[PDB]
């Protein structure tokens, strides 16, 4: 039955937990909330334990269980838990729950008793619950003109992203944020009305989770009217659950002060139907370098003496593969501080995890449909300061 | 009989008359409640019903979405003018969010997308 | 140590308020403790002072101590046993909320020492006159069992729970059947004249949750004859229209089991409307509703044969029900309604969801292979999708038309000219593996096939091995059809597959093709260029298991319950 | 150098947050959130040496309070680990068995103690005596 | 000031967050009405109003006023009002050029003062704000405060660190001059507290000016000689001045070994005495003594590694780090492993570190924490040369069978490199890789299988052993997916060296044939025809697979093209063509 209710916030911090017979707490945190590449089924069996969850306004309502529970009943209970909690709070939020930690403890011993859901009718609970809750015209579109009549209706929606990463050489992701934007060449005729939808990867020096819009955007579903042609729709930054496209392994073995053995292994952390292009890896050398023997079997690499960095230009790299480069650097004799091994690439997905789910287009007067509109997407991911500490 | 879309929070404004939005009252609705869009085959009905009991207030056959039975206001993308049958009469709907007036327009588009489409397979 | 001090700070301000005599400040002091537990503060020094607030008569005060005792009933059980001597005082007072509060709290304490303190106040609560107390005394028996108590005394308690099934208030029979179902994993005397007739008279009266546990118990019932199985199904079928996602699938779980039977054709017209209106609910309920339709339309296809229009995909659906309404749309695609599916699958291929368009285009291919009089429509959809010139559609339609050329040989060859105009837009390793086959086979007809494979050969490396094997097979098929003009390619690729390549799976295909063509090209036509056979669901042993588990989570994964 | 000193509760409400870099008002708020996303997780069997964002966190668990001193990578992390505990004992004998609420009701006197020991990103004073001979001279002034 | 405690008790005892902001903005409406209303606030009543503004700012709220009213407090004649004034304007850093002149008018009124509790408070306001507008006016007057001997010694600690902040913000604004030869002279001072801020100053300033402060080496070493070879004011649990003898020992790292041989005679015997106390019994069993004695040590080790001067110490510091690997505290294992990674690289200790190979492996297997564990793997890869390569690689594999899911990615990459770099002969290298694909073959690259097979194809006496090794590895019911490719090839090409019987090998591979990917199922179909050529009696049992409709009628094109052809080779009446077309393949280039 219901092994317990785990009300999680946006960050993955446990607001309210109940257990009815924890590794189940952070197995939901790592593998459902901070899930990187997985398509989100609402119920998932992760290591012999089932994880039901229902999101209501940036709140993860996990109902973690073990046995063979009636899965229709759990999901119908996780709604009935909200419709009680909506009658006491109004909107479910991180701010209303933290004001009402006491009330939710009286609900979760009244609406369920040892996992079994009970008589959760809100007219009946008011005799059994003593705690009370703590509550809290567009005249002319000035960014497109009248009578745009194109011969063919199109949307070229390309999501442009830049990836910034500083990774410790132990594989610990120290700093990771993606500063990306959504650009759409809009060749729609008439005066259309889009409803851009997307998944929940966007929150609506140090990088801050942020998202700004165009002036046409109106605000879970972005609804607008597109200006004529190209316009930067949505600019954002996000620092959580970044799909890192490449892992760089800096295996550096210094031998005294007369040699330097540098081995760098790239591992590609994306699926092999995708394919990354224009890979460049800059492996920095000491300042007193007198001559370098690069032996890499895949791609081209050469010692750039004016830059003091081994630039390893490999043209294309598919997903899930890996490459090596060896460089027995000779030195000419202070210890050498190690600047990071920077990497430059382009990937045909969005490494922030942003995926476009739907984009309808309605025009009221001179009618055409969504299925009349040839709609492109083109996810372009790119490195920025993509460093790995040597 | 299917249900195309059903939404609460619509507002009925009386019509002094075109059909510009600001020429109405716009301050207090003459009715409020839940919107239901039903489909009896080829004839689409809009159903203005109360949000508590289900009392049907007003109802309008459409049969032509670019036709005069549903006419969007030239000013804004959310306020509408509907031809209620009782007897032909003009009351004015007006919706809260744009997504509640986009999903109204799509639901009366996709039903008449289907009615024309079955007229194509009838010829085949 | 530091920062504990036992004399000031947050604790001594609370121990001054917990020992305040007026109960107006007591209630506001315990509320600050409970909010201090969730953040993680050490309030274990407050424990013998909160329990002094139980000596009271105010109802709002005892529920606040019990929440302080509930969180310590499960996290640190050896502390909650310090308060057990005031629990059994509260199993005897009036205002029988408190009767149900003490029995609920003692059930959560996982210490073996409560059993001589709980076994007697359960027996007064199972015969209490206010049936809110029996609603949680019946679930405490299932809480006493999970405590390590084999307990033949609790086998004296199961004598009371079977009496609780024939009670008067059906919120008691909601838990008494729910406890006797879960304690039956260690029973449930399904007497045909008395128990089943009393379970079903409970069923029309219970809560919307007790009508789940009764139907999850009748899924473990076996009829005596087929005359009984009709008179049970005539009382479950009124539970196919209730306002809960859960009750209906549990009433499908009984009906799909009790079709061991005229009425067998009558019941399938009654099982189809609620299984269709099971999809007007919220998005997570549909994902359970669709993956139980996905068993029913495999097990008994004649139920939802005529209702494919409801399973169409809306734009605003989440992706776990866009990929699942797509799958059930394939299994219901037949000769009559392939005109409505292919005109609908063309509509999903002009969307923007990349991993949904990539499956909506493949669903055209699973309609051409499934419905054999409709491949002209499935090809005419795919040759129109490539006219949209969308590079994630053309790179997927070129893989599907490969699977239509294989299923249906030498009928649809004429569109290869329409395909290969978009040769430059091929980038994916699966899409390029499909084009090299389409030039490889039918190279007797494509005149410049000797140049099309050579343009792939300059970048032979830095490709996937799926392409490198296929290009090795295609040039050899080009050799054995034209052994006069493309011989200069066969020295090339077969000294690229063997002399250069390091993959031995590519290398051993090279030398096997190399030793065929240097030995006997007459035999080599019989080996490489032989007429290939045509190409083409839960396995019914596993399927008949899952229909016993329709509503449950075993069906949602399509996995048997021994993998949980 | 020391880049910030951070006394924070287990709940996350900060008590001392002394900054030694130029961070914006929101950048100060996010770094605080990232510290107790790290320090609240790991227990006493782990090291006190978190490799935080670009530079180390040195923390100690004190009975519900975490004293996080955030340090460059090339500094002696075991020396600043006792600079935490040298700082706690100064708050001990100055607040006379310091409790948690003495950092709240006397927040301006904590800023004197941290400017007495940790000035400009660096350990100014090491002595517990010469602080409390100086710091108790300020109190009668 | 008891007006503050009434306020904070009202804020913390709010019922909600919204009840705070209703009370916060009620108090800000009170504070704004007192200041802008301008009824004369009699000193200390303004002090509690600014302090309420400072508490409201520390709760996260916004304060946009009261900066002018705190600059009133800087000209006060009491320390208590200057404390809140010099705290409100250093926490709420503003950009108003109206106010920065009014602040710097007030700081110069306190630096002109001779009071060390006002000069000691003004240098805190400069070194916390640290802006260029304060740096331009004070770059020349803070050094003359720091140098002139009439300054109280509790102000020289603050000015030396205020010049440290003024140098790190605006380095092109404090120039080296006649100020340099007195800061070096501060290392002979009577305090050990002035020396703590002096070696803080000389450490940063010699990063860019190394030669101007070369006279501090003979003063740091003679000052460290009296600390180590001894301070009742500065002992920290019986350790004499830990943070001084850390900062005084990090000043020495900014330099070469000292030019004067009387100082190397003094620096090395003072590095011997720090290294000698680490083996002595502990004067206290407290854990805050076991860090402060080892905090001086891990700079004394980090000094010796930085010099690389004398081999006697690098041997002893390495033998010192041997004890900290078997230590009950998690810090001293994690800091020993970071030190030995920098110690194993230099040429004087590289022989001495290899004697601790048995201790790190026991520290590899025992440790729960993965962050200390990954430092052990980085040490083993740094310790490895040819004289101990087979010792580590065999013990990294025997670790890898029970390893956690975290570190398993890192080891497989390092075992495959250490096997290829340090291959004694090819018979060993096939033996470990075969095991690496057996133990953790999911993380073994497809670049790594190829050198396994190309050594088995090229050489002769690793053909029988690698035929045994993959057959014993495939009999596990849950072997990894990549060995099914490696074993499915090697048993195909070299199956007649272990014939256990042919009917076992086909039934083993065909049991592995399903539940696998496309190229695994592809490569096994190339195996099933190699058995027909080598093993004439298994032929009837293979074609019953190759005629099934799970092979010939398969959906993906490569399995169909491979299963149809490898059906026709053994079915078309031909034995001399099959033995020809599937002859033993030539070796690789």
């Amino acid at each position: 039955m219901i092994g317990g209710l785990f009300i999680y916030n946006h960050k993955g911090e446990v607001l309210i937990s109940r257990v009815y017979r924890r590794n189940a707490v952070d197995a939901f945190r790592v593998n459902v909330i901070h899930a990187r590449q997985q398509v989100r089924s609402p119920v998932t069996n992760i290591a012999r334990t089932s994880f039901f969850h229902v999101k209501r306004s940036n709140i993860w309502l996990a109902a973690v269980t073990k046995q063979n529970v009636n899965a229709a009943m759990v999901f119908e209970f996780l709604y009935k838990m909200c419709d009680v909690m909506a009658a006491y709070f109004g909107k479910i939020s991180e701010e209303n729950i933290k004001n009402n930690f006491v009330l939710i403890y009286e609900l979760l011993d009244e609406i369920l008793d040892f996992g079994y859901p009970q008589n959760s009718e809100t007219g009946a609970l008011k005799t059994f619950i003593t705690q009370q809750g703590i509550k809290s015209v567009t005249g002319q579109i000035g960014w497109r003109r009248e009578g745009i009549k194109y011969r063919r209706n199109e949307l070229f929606l390309d999501v442009l992203e830049s990836v910034n990463l500083l990774m410790s050489p132990q594989g610990q992701v120290l700093s990771a944020h993606v500063s990306g934007r959504v650009v759409m060449k809009s060749y729609l005729s008439g005066m259309p009305e889009c409803k851009f939808g997307m998944n929940d990867k966007i929150v609506i020096s140090i990088a801050i989770d942020d998202c700004t819009f165009h002036q046409c955007v109106r605000l879970r579903s972005i609804s607008f009217i597109p200006p004529d042609g190209e316009f930067e729709l949505m600019r954002y930054r996000t620092t959580k659950d970044i799909i890192l496209p490449f892992r760089v392994i800096p295996l550096v073995r210094e031998v005294g002060r007369t040699k330097l053995k540098v081995k760098v292994v790239i591992k590609s952390n994306f699926k092999p139907s995708l394919l990354a292009q224009k890979i460049e890896v800059r492996i920095p050398t000491p300042l007193n370098t007198s001559g370098v023997q690069v032996i890499c079997m895949k791609g081209k690499a050469k010692y750039k003496a004016s830059e003091n960095a081994i630039v390893w230009k490999i043209k294309r790299m598919a997903g899930m593969k890996e490459s090596q480069i060896s460089a027995e650097i000779e030195l000419l004799p202070k210890k050498w501080a190690r600047p990071p091994i920077s990497m430059n690439f382009e990937v045909p997905f969005a490494p922030s995890g942003l995926k476009v789910r739907y984009l309808k287009v309605f025009e009221p007067k001179l009618n055409y449909s969504d299925h009349d509109v040839i709609k492109w997407v083109r996810y372009i991911g790119r490195s920025g300061i993509y460093e790995t500490r040597c | 009989e299917s249900v195309l879309c059903v939404k609460p929070e619509v507002h009925v404004y009386r019509i002094p008359p075109g059909y510009r939005a600001s020429e109405w009252q716009l301050d207090q609705p003459s009715w409020s409640g839940r919107l239901r869009i039903t489909a009896k085959g080829k004839v689409a009905y809009i159903k203005l019903e109360d949000r508590t009991s289900g009392e049907l207030f007003a109802q309008a056959p459409v049969d032509q979405f670019p036709g005069t039975a549903v006419e969007s206001v030239t000013d804004s993308s959310r306020y509408f003018v509907i031809r209620i049958e009782d007897r032909r009469a003009f009351i004015g709907l007006g919706f809260g969010d744009r997504g509640d007036a986009f999903d109204f327009n799509v639901a009366l588009q996709d039903h008449f997308k289907w009615v024309k489409q079955q007229c194509e397979f009838a010829k085949q | 140590k530091y920062f504990t001090t036992n004399k000031k700070g947050e604790i001594f301000e609370l121990k001054a308020e917990l020992n305040n005599e007026k109960k107006e400040k007591r209630k506001e002091a315990v509320k600050k403790v409970i909010a201090a537990m969730t953040v993680g503060k050490d309030v274990s020094s407050l424990f013998p002072d909160v329990v002094n607030c139980m000596q009271t008569d105010n109802l709002e005060l005892k529920k606040l101590v019990y929440l302080y005792l509930m969180n310590y009933a499960k996290s640190q059980p050896d502390m909650a046993i310090m308060a057990v001597n005031s629990f059994v005082k509260d199993c005897e007072d009036p205002n029988p909320l408190i009767r149900a509060l003490a029995v609920r709290t003692m059930g959560c304490i996982r210490v073996d020492k409560i059993t001589e303190y709980l076994c007697e106040p359960l027996r007064k609560c199972l015969k209490d006159e206010d049936p809110y107390v029996r609603k949680t005394a019946a679930v405490c028996v299932a809480k006493l069992h999970d405590i390590n108590a084999q307990m033949v005394e609790d086998q004296g308690f199961l004598d009371s729970l079977r009496d609780l099934i024939a009670d008067s208030n059906p919120m008691v029979v909601a838990n008494a059947v729910a406890a006797l179902s879960e304690i039956s994993e260690s029973n449930l005397l399904d007497l045909n004249p008395q128990n089943i007739n009393k379970l079903l008279t409970a069923l029309n009266e219970c809560t919307e949750w007790g009508q789940i546990f009764i139907l999850d118990c009748l899924s473990n019932y076996n009829p005596k004859d087929d005359r009984e199985a009709q008179s049970i199904c005539e009382r479950v079928t009124p539970r196919l229209s209730h306002a809960n996602s859960a009750v209906v699938l549990s009433a499908v779980k009984v009906l799909m089991k009790f079709l061991e039977l005229d009425y067998y054709n009558m019941l399938l017209k009654k099982l189809a409307p609620p299984l269709v209106t099971l999809l007007s609910g919220e998005p997570e309920v549909q994902y359970v509703a669709l993956r139980n339709i996905n068993l029913i339309v495999q097990k008994r296809p004649e139920i939802l044969k005529q209702e494919i229009k409801v399973f169409f995909v809306k734009y605003n659906d989440p992706i776990y029900v866009k990929l699942e309404k797509l799958d059930i749309m394939i299994r219901l695609a037949s000769q009559a309604n392939i005109a409505q599916v292919l005109a609908e699958l063309k509509e999903y291929a002009t969307e923007v969801d990349v991993d949904f368009v990539r499956k909506a285009v493949r669903a055209i291919g699973r309609c051409a292979i499934k419905v054999e009089q409709s491949a002209e429509r499935c090809v005419s959809t795919l040759l129109d999708l490539i006219q949209t010139k969308v590079n994630y559609v053309v790179q997927e339609a070129i893989v599907v038309i490969r699977d239509i050329f294989r299923k249906y040989p030498n009928k649809y060859e004429s569109i290869i000219a329409t395909l290969c105009e978009n040769l430059d837009s091929l980038d994916e390793p699966d899409a390029r593996a499909a084009m090299i086959w389409i030039v490889g086979e039918y190279a007797e007809r494509i005149d410049n096939a000797d140049e099309l494979l050579e343009s792939f050969l300059e970048g032979f490396h830095d490709e996937s091995t799926q392409v490198q094997l296929t290009l090795l097979t295609a040039i050899v098929k080009l050799f054995l059809k034209k052994p006069s003009e493309t011989q200069e390619l066969v020295q090339q690729v077969l000294s690229l597959a063997t002399q250069d390549s390091d993959n031995p799976d590519l290398r051993d295909r090279g030398y096997i093709y190399w030793r065929l063509l240097s030995t006997d090209p007459v035999t080599a036509k019989e080996v490489v260029l032989s007429e290939k056979p045509l190409i083409s669901l839960i396995e019914p042993t596993l399927l008949d298991e899952l229909i016993c588990h329709i509503g449950s989570l075993a069906s949602v994964y399509h996995k048997p319950p021994n993998a949980f | 150098m020391i880049r910030f000193i951070l006394i924070q509760n287990r709940a996350g409400k900060t008590r001392l947050a002394k900054w030694y870099m130029q961070f914006d008002d929101d950048e100060k708020q996010k770094l605080i959130e990232e510290v107790h996303a790290v320090v609240t997780v790991r227990d006493a069997k782990h090291t006190n040496f978190v490799e935080f964002r670009n530079f180390k966190i040195i923390y100690r668990r004190y009975a519900g309070l975490y004293f996080c001193i955030c340090v460059d990578v090339n500094d002696n992390n075991l020396a600043y680990l006792e600079a935490i505990h040298n700082f706690v004992e100064v708050l001990n004998e100055y607040f006379h068995n310091v409790c948690e609420l003495d950092l709240v009701f006397n927040f301006y006197k904590v800023y004197t103690v941290v400017d007495e020991m940790f000035l400009a990103g660096e350990i100014r004073e090491t002595s517990q005596t010469k602080v409390l001979k100086q710091l108790l001279m300020l109190q009668s002034l | 000031m008891r007006g503050l405690a009434v306020f904070i008790s009202d804020i913390r005892n709010c019922k909600s967050k919204e009840a705070e902001i209703k009370r916060i903005n009620k108090e800000l409406a009170n504070i704004r009405s007192k200041f802008k209303g301008d009824k004369a606030l009699d000193g200390y009543s303004k002090k509690k109003y600014v302090c309420k503004l400072l508490f409201i700012f520390l709760l996260g709220h916004d304060i946009d006023f009261g900066h002018m009213e705190a600059v009133n407090l800087l000209s006060s004649n009491r320390y208590t009002e200057k404390q809140i004034g010099y705290l409100f304007i250093s926490v709420l850093v503003n950009s108003n050029s109206e106010l920065i002149r009014l602040i710097n008018n007030a700081i110069k009124n306190d630096l002109a003062s001779r009071n060390p509790t006002f000069m000691g408070l003004a240098l805190h306001c400069i070194a916390n704000v640290g802006s260029r507008e304060m740096a331009e006016a004070f770059a020349g007057e803070i050094p003359k405060i720091l140098v002139a001997g009439d300054t109280m010694d509790s102000v020289k600690q603050s000015a030396a660190l205020c010049l440290l902040r003024l140098y790190r913000t605006s380095p092109d604004l404090v120039p080296m001059g006649d100020w340099t030869s007195r800061v070096v002279h501060l290392l002979n001072d009577q305090h050990l507290g002035v020396v703590t801020a002096a070696t803080s100053l000389i450490t940063t300033l010699a990063q860019k000016n190394p030669e101007e402060f070369k006279t501090s080496v003979s003063l740091a070493v003679s000052r460290l000689s009296r600390i180590v070879t001894s301070l009742q004011d500065y002992t920290y649990y019986f350790v004499p001045a830990p943070w001084l003898s850390v900062k005084l020992l990090r000043l020495l790292q900014c330099y070469p070994p000292p030019e004067d041989p009387a100082v190397r005679g003094r620096l090395t015997e003072c590095l011997e005495t720090i290294l000698n106390k680490a083996q002595e019994p502990p004067k206290s069993k407290k854990v805050q003594h076991s860090n402060a004695k080892n905090a001086v040590l891990f700079e004394a080790i980090s000094l010796i590694i930085h010099h690389d001067s004398e081999p006697n110490l690098l041997v002893r510091a390495c033998n010192q780090l041997g004890q900290f690997l078997q230590h009950r505290e998690t810090n001293l294992r994690y800091l020993a492993l970071e030190s030995m990674c920098t110690l194993a690289s230099s040429e004087f200790s590289h022989e001495a570190v290899k004697t601790h190979i048995e201790t790190v492996i026991n520290a590899l297997k025992t440790e729960r924490d993965v962050s200390v564990r990954q430092r052990a793997v980085d040490l083993l890869y740094a310790m490895c040369d040819r004289s101990n390569a087979q010792q580590i690689v065999a013990e990294m594999l025997s670790y890898l069978e029970t390893a956690d899911y975290s570190i398993r990615e890192e080891i497989v990459l390092k075992v495959a490199i250490l096997a290829e770099k340090y291959a004694v002969d090819y018979t060993w290298y096939v033996d470990t890789i075969l095991n690496l694909i057996r133990i953790a073959g999911d993380y073994v690259s497809e670049e790594v299988w190829y050198r396994v097979i190309q050594i088995v194809i090229n050489r002769d006496d690793v053909q029988g052993y690698a035929a045994k090794t993959v057959f014993e590895a495939l009999q596990a019911p849950a072997c990894h997916e990549n060995l099914v490719k490696v074993g499915g090839y090697i048993l195909g090409e070299f199956g007649n060296l272990i014939a256990s019987s042919p009917l076992i090998q086909f039934n083993l591979l065909h049991s592995k044939f399903h539940l696998c990917s496309v190229p695994t199922r592809a490569l096994l179909l190339s195996t099933y025809i190699k058995f027909v050529n080598l093993f004439p009696e298994v032929k009837a049992t293979i074609q019953d697979v190759l005629r099934s409709d799970s092979q010939l009628k398969n959906a993906d094109v490569e399995l169909q093209q491979r299963a149809v052809e490898y059906l026709r080779l053994s079915t078309v009446a031909s034995t001399d063509i099959l033995a020809t077309v599937l002859e033993e393949m030539p070796p690789f280039p």
